[PDB]
């Protein structure tokens, strides 16, 4: 059995109001590479992020 | 049912003082409260008085056949030792079944 | 100046001898009792509140001073004479002294009409006295003075005499108080729990335990709760902090978290804050506490008052019970939470329950203090009722009649007599095993019983952790001496130089810390606690400091100079966690150690020089301690100490191990106790063997005490010819084994000779036994008294007669005198009469109640003593003397666990002999050595051969590099013997040489109390028990042996049904009943008139005879007592 | 990432809890006892280090160099002061499996440098 904790290094909650300009600097590349096309309901998004 | 004298022998000590069994002391308590309840129902007594007497009679009978009731106080005797009820007489090791049969 | 290695073995033992000249072996008992009498009784009397009673006139009755006179006994005449302990032993008195208290009763009615009446020396009770204590008549007496009083000068004392019975108080282990201990129970709702058994300095209530726990993970995070006393529901810590006046979360975390740069602690406390936000003021928090309690007041006012009283009195009394102490209590509870968080964050180790630094030994003094508090409280209560019933009538009363002194007297006497430690009414809540009968079988048994410790974990418990020999027992408890039965590891024994602290007040230390640069806890800001070092004194956080190192240097200098800090004060600096814990309380087991300079001992050669002339210049152990050369270190301060096993460790080595030692062992052999210190070469035995010897030295015969001629002991064994061992350790010089030895040096040959020593047995020399080898005398005392309790019936000693006495056995009474007592020198056989006692009846007007001999003894009356007991009727003690010559079946043992019974005895011509005609006294089997690995037995035999051939006493001290087997063999080869202790032996029967050269030499053997004649028993239709008509229990009752359940199962497996029925029916309790064939219930039979009838069925023809055990009839009747109908249906 | 500390109100000195302002779409720290609010500066509300990658050098204190029971070595000189002697010890801390690692501390007074090999 492997739970997410067994393979996880560290979790954190941020307040990211707009995913386009993330709080963290090193996660700005892949977040925009994901967001330039609408894959999900961007309107149904919450500013609380869990990284 | 009050058992015979063989089940509760009155052993004579070194002198003439006849010591009675724990069962006999308990039966003495039972007969005391039974007579007390009988007169209190026959003559003037409050309902709560009769209720307390019935509660004490229940306690005496229960502790005669089983003394280790959880929560309730143990039936006491002189020297502060609890009485040995019919259940402890044959409950486990050193009882009738394992200890004498 | 420096003690060189070549002198060290002398110097250290010189130091050790000085210790035992100062202290002795029972110092802990005497010091405990002395502190109890000097201090504890007065503190208990003063700590009781004045009893203010009024209808109007009022009376306070304040007790102010105590006076304990010497032990005194008063006769019927009333003349006053001192009571000697031997008179107490002989007359069955209690060696107690009267306690008088000064009482002050002031009358206050109105109009400033005040007048005080003081009753000086009001007799408040009688206190039993420990022998050889300061308040004992044997105090300070010389050996000549003790011998004049018929006392043994070697008797250590340390026990009480209650009703002539010597009672010894066993030190009781308990978890230390006022200390926070963070544990983690695997099976519980809490992940971590930090407990603190808190108790005020001068005890007045039980230990109030407070727990501060963390709820196990799985609402959002881990919640911290607090299980306060007298409250049956967990309480959040934040609620408790607010109830103490700290409402702001900042203040609470200032008290809990001392370093705000640490977010880990912060997030781990955050759940507790998040759980307590609705409650935000002190009154609401107090109301919550009162509501969660088990007595929720309907009105919040009394709820808040109850919560106030609980948080002020029951919560952490050691921090302070007065008002305005909420700051100290808040700081301490925050420290508890901090410790819990450090444990949960992994920054601190969980505390070890078994660490003896976490334990305390409840000695005679603090135990008698517990009794005295309870008993004095009961006495003051009785005085309150007595005085109330008089002042209610509006008249004066006599306090002398209010004080019924029987409370204190009978309470202490009962508790020490029975061992049930507590009130006589609470005879089941009381804890037994305290105050045992002193073992007087041999001097080692007495010493060990007086140095006995007890872990009250409960023998029923099968967890091995408390039974394990913890690392921290080193130097404090004997690693070997422990019972091998059901109490392995629970009953312990002090090591030889182990000293249990007696206790001291922390006032001078606190005052010096005030004068020193310590900062109190109420005056600081919490921001300072981060880098500062906490200072605890007896568990109370009293302040903080900035340079703990030079503080510790100052305090150690002060303690080593015998300044304000006394020697028994422990001062531990934990460095990684910045606490400095100082302890002055009692019960801390500690031991003396040699302090070490840079890399040198402070014990220079001048100290050894002054110690050598100890008897001239009165330079003693205390001068060694006062010189700052020796220090008592407790178990908890040993954690901070770096020990040197020997000064050789302080030498600079090719690779230095430590190079920063702080202390040194005086000698490592002091880790052993009294009975293990008699084993020679115990470091060459398997440790179980050393434990078995430590148990078996206590059953060894010897001379248990010098004044045995005057003692009327119930059982006593004295060896005819005790010998000191040829091979001894340097610790027996202080056990006085040389003055009261318990064995004989026997020429033992380890050989296979005729097969009568196989499987742990020995062949003894009949000729040696004829010469008094291991012969002993067995003294048995019978007591009797004639009671004139009432005119109804009175007993009396008088030669019974066949015409007046009724219960007179057929045994002849001619050996008795007209006084009814046998005379000394009369040979008495089994069942004989020694005391002719007759009791008046209500074979007429008197019945025989004579005292017979315990059956099958066959001794001679040694002496007869007549006196009067406490109440004053005639009282007799008769000591009968029986010579026990060793025989087949008697148990013997060496000092190495090598026990065995005598298989056979051969005469000197039948035993094997050396070329020079030496025959072995004992022959033991070689097969007892290899599995056991008792190489100490062989080394002792070889050393003893060298000692006997050289004319010396061998040194078998455990850890001695100047004595090994090669040296002993080289020494033995110089006396014309094979260097390994072998000799050519010749067969005694044929005279031919034995092909295998036998290992033979002197070894110290012991004769143990277990003689076969005291064990052999047989029965054939003897007496039976009354309840179930089965054979009695015991040799003494002429009882039968139990054919138990396992025997029943064995015979069932055998298939022996008739033998099983014979054993369980016909040889135990055959019986017949008559049963009704209809209802199956036991009927009424009348075999004389032949009328059988069942009252139930009203039949008298269908009855059947059933042969059943009497126990089964009794069972069925006890079931009918329970309304059960066991119907024996014969169809 | 780093942990996040608790911050308290400026009026009631109670802890500030996180809250979100939809009007400006911005993080705020507000007290649920008083009516104080503050503009956050970290933007991170919670941090869990499951790996527990803790630098135990921060847990060590230089005072431990005064312990007579710790071992000393002359083979690892101090990089900050050049003292030769130094005490060493293991982690002995829970939640650290690879705890055979040695931590060194300089025994020179007032230097108290701590390191690891
Ligand atoms: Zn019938
Ligand atoms: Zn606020
Ligand atoms: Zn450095």
């Amino acid at each position: 059995h492997t739970t997410l904790r067994k393979v996880t290094a560290n979790t954190a909650i941020y307040y990211d109001p707009n995913p386009q300009s993330t709080v963290v600097a090193e996660d700005q590349e892949w977040v925009n590479v994901y967001y330039e096309m609408p894959d999900f309901d961007v309107a149904r998004i919450s500013p609380w992020l869990l990284r | 049912p009050v058992p015979p004298l063989s089940v509760r022998p009155a052993v004579v000590m070194q002198g003439s003082a006849r010591n009675q069994d724990d069962l006999t002391h308990k039966l003495a308590d039972i007969v005391k409260i039974n007579n007390q309840l009988r007169r209190n129902e026959q003559n003037g007594a409050a309902a709560h008085v009769i209720a307390e007497d019935v509660k004490l009679l229940q306690f005496h009978v229960a502790t005669m056949v089983d003394n280790e009731l959880p929560g309730l106080p143990r039936a006491m005797q002189k020297s502060g030792r609890p009485l040995k009820s019919l259940k402890q007489r044959l409950k486990g090791k050193e009882g009738r079944v394992r200890g004498n049969l | 100046d420096e003690i060189t290695p070549d002198l060290w073995q002398e110097a250290c033992w010189i130091v050790i001898s000085s210790y035992f000249d100062e202290k002795g072996l029972v110092r802990q008992q005497l010091d405990s009792f002395d502190e109890f009498i000097q201090m504890s009784v007065q503190r208990i009397v003063e700590d009781a509140p004045p009893i203010d009673l009024q209808a109007p006139p009022r009376y306070l009755l304040k007790f102010e001073q105590i006076y304990l006179s010497k032990p005194t006994h008063w006769e019927r005449d009333g003349a006053p004479s001192p009571m000697m302990p031997n008179e107490a032993r002989l007359r069955n008195l209690t060696y107690s002294a009267p306690l008088y208290v000064d009482i002050t009763k002031t009358v206050i009615k109105e109009g400033e009409e005040q007048l005080q009446t003081q009753h000086q020396k009001t007799f408040i009770g009688k206190i039993p006295i420990m022998l050889r204590s300061t308040y004992c008549l044997l105090n300070g007496l010389t050996d000549r003075d003790l011998c004049e009083l018929n006392e043994c000068p070697l008797d250590p004392g340390g026990y009480f005499i209650i009703n002539g019975s010597e009672k010894v108080l066993i030190a009781q282990e308990k978890m230390a108080t006022n200390t926070v201990y963070v544990f983690a129970k695997k099976d519980s709702k809490y992940a971590y729990t930090g407990e603190c058994r808190s108790c005020l300095e001068n005890s007045s209530r039980p230990t109030s335990t407070i727990w501060v726990s963390m709820l196990a993970r799985g609402a959002i995070g881990q919640r911290i709760v607090a299980t306060l006393p007298y409250i049956k529901q967990e309480v959040p810590i934040i609620i408790v902090f607010r109830a103490l006046g700290f409402v702001s979360d900042r203040d609470i975390l200032e008290h809990i978290i001392y370093d705000f740069e640490d977010p880990e602690m912060m997030e781990m406390v955050k759940p507790s804050l998040d759980e307590a936000f609705v409650i935000q003021e002190q009154n609401v928090a107090l109301n919550f506490i009162g509501s969660r309690g088990a007595k929720p007041g309907v009105t919040k006012e009394k709820r808040i008052k109850y919560a106030k009283e609980v948080l002020q009195k029951e919560m952490l009394p050691h921090v302070g019970v007065s008002d305005f102490c909420e700051t100290k209590k808040a700081y301490f509870l925050g420290y508890m939470v901090h410790r819990l968080l450090l444990a949960a964050l992994g920054r601190r180790e969980l505390d070890d329950r078994d660490h003896y630094g976490n334990k305390r030994l409840d000695l005679a003094g603090p135990l008698l203090a517990f009794l005295f508090r309870g008993m004095f409280k009961n006495l003051l209560k009785e005085v309150r009722i007595y005085a109330q019933k008089f002042i209610d009538r509006g008249k004066d009363f006599n306090l002398e009649l209010a004080i019924k002194t029987r409370i204190i007297s009978d309470g202490l006497k009962y508790s020490l007599a029975t061992g049930n430690w507590g009130d006589q009414k609470k005879a089941h809540q009381a804890r037994a095993g305290v105050s045992q009968v002193l073992n007087r079988l041999t001097f080692a048994s007495t010493l060990s019983h007086l140095r006995r410790l007890n872990s009250p974990i409960g023998r029923d418990g099968k967890l091995a952790k408390p039974r394990q020999l913890h690392n921290t027992l080193w130097g404090m408890v004997c690693p070997a001496e422990t019972p091998e039965g059901h109490a392995v590891g629970l009953v312990k024994n002090l090591a030889l130089m182990a000293y249990i602290s007696v206790g001291s007040q922390p006032s001078p230390i606190l005052e010096f810390l005030e004068e020193w640069s310590m900062e109190n806890l109420e005056e600081i800001s919490p921001a300072a606690i981060a880098d500062a070092t906490k200072i605890f004194v007896n568990g109370c956080w009293v302040g903080i400091h900035k340079d703990p190192e030079q503080l510790m240097n100052t305090l150690r200098k002060l303690r080593r100079q015998m300044d304000i800090i006394v020697s028994e004060v422990s001062m531990i600096r934990d460095i990684r966690e910045r606490e400095i814990r100082i302890y002055t309380d009692a019960g801390r087991i500690c031991r003396p150690l040699l302090i070490v300079e840079k890399q040198k001992l402070l014990l220079k050669k001048r100290h050894i020089d002054q110690l050598k002339e100890r008897e001239y210049n009165n330079y003693s152990w205390q001068d060694l301690v006062a010189s700052g050369v020796v220090e008592y270190i407790d178990t908890l301060e040993e954690e901070t100490v770096m020990l040197a096993m020997t000064p050789d460790d302080l030498q600079e080595k090719e690779v230095a191990y430590c190079s920063t030692y702080t202390h040194c062992e005086i000698h490592p052999s002091m880790i052993l106790g009294v009975c293990a210190s008699i084993i020679p070469f115990p470091d060459h035995n398997q440790s179980p063997r050393n434990t078995y010897q430590s148990a078996m030295g206590k059953q060894a015969m010897g001379v248990y005490i010098t004044n045995f001629h005057v003692r009327m002991d119930t059982l006593a064994h004295v060896l005819y010819y005790p010998q000191k061992p040829l091979v001894t350790t340097r610790s027996m010089e202080y056990l006085r084994f040389r003055e009261l030895p318990a064995g004989i040096n026997s020429i033992v040959a380890i050989a296979s000779y005729t097969g009568y020593n196989q499987e742990d047995s020995v062949i003894m020399n009949r000729s040696a036994v004829d010469r008094g080898f291991f012969r002993s005398v067995f003294y048995r005392s019978y007591k009797e008294q004639e009671s004139k309790k009432g005119f109804d019936q009175e007993e009396v000693f008088e030669k019974p007669t066949r015409e007046t006495c009724q219960g007179m056995r057929h045994a002849i009474y001619d050996k008795l005198d007209d006084d009814g007592l046998i005379a000394p020198g009369v040979r008495v056989s089994g069942d004989d009469v020694i005391i002719g006692k007759t009791v008046t009846l209500p074979r007429y007007t008197k019945r025989d109640c004579s005292t017979f001999l315990r059956t099958s003894e066959t001794g001679i009356v040694d002496q007869v003593m007549v006196t009067l007991n406490q109440e004053g009727y005639k009282f007799c003690k008769i000591r009968v003397r029986s010579v026990r010559i060793p025989q087949i079946g008697d148990k013997f043992a060496s000092r190495h666990g090598q026990k065995g019974t005598c298989g056979i005895q051969y005469r000197q011509e039948d035993m094997p002999f050396t070329c020079e005609g030496i025959t072995p006294d004992i022959i033991i089997n070689p097969h007892a050595i290899p599995s056991r690995m008792t190489i100490g037995h062989l080394i002792e035999c070889l050393q003893g051969k060298v000692s006997a051939n050289k004319g010396e006493i061998g040194d078998a001290t455990p850890f001695n590099d100047a004595v090994n087997v090669q040296k002993i063999s080289n020494l033995l080869s110089d006396y014309g013997y094979h260097l390994r202790g072998n000799e050519v032996l010749y067969n005694g029967f044929t005279g031919r040489k034995i092909t295998s050269q036998i290992f033979i030499g002197p070894t110290y053997y012991q004769r143990l109390k277990h003689m076969v004649d005291d064990k052999i028993h047989s029965r054939a239709r003897g007496p039976i028990q009354i309840l179930n008509r089965q054979p009695m229990e015991g040799r003494s009752r002429d009882g039968g042996l139990r054919f138990g359940e396992m025997e029943r199962d064995c015979q069932i497996a055998h298939g022996a049904a008739q033998f099983l029925r014979e054993r369980l029916f016909e040889a135990s309790d055959p019986y017949q009943v008559h049963v009704c064939n209809l209802c199956g219930i036991m009927a009424i039979a009348n075999t004389r008139t032949h009328t059988y009838e069942c009252r139930g069925c009203r039949n008298k023809t269908q009855i059947s005879l059933v042969r059943m055990p009497y126990a089964c009839k009794l069972l069925f009747q006890e079931l009918m007592s329970m309304s059960i109908a066991p119907r024996m249906m014969s169809v | 990432p780093g942990f996040v500390g608790i911050r308290f109100c400026q009026e009631c000195n109670n802890m500030l809890y996180p809250k979100e302002d939809k009007e400006n779409r911005i993080l705020l720290y507000a007290c649920r006892n008083c009516d104080y609010q503050q503009e956050a500066d970290n933007s991170c509300i919670y941090v869990n280090k499951i790996t527990h990658e803790v630098d135990e050098l921060t847990q060590i204190i230089a005072d431990v160099s005064q312990d007579p029971t710790l071992p000393r070595t002359e083979d690892h000189p101090c990089q900050k002061c050049g003292h030769k002697e130094a005490v060493f010890f293991q982690s002995h801390s829970a939640r650290a499996e690879d705890a055979m690692r040695l931590y060194y501390v300089c025994t020179a007074p007032h230097c108290g440098h701590r390191w690891t090999e």
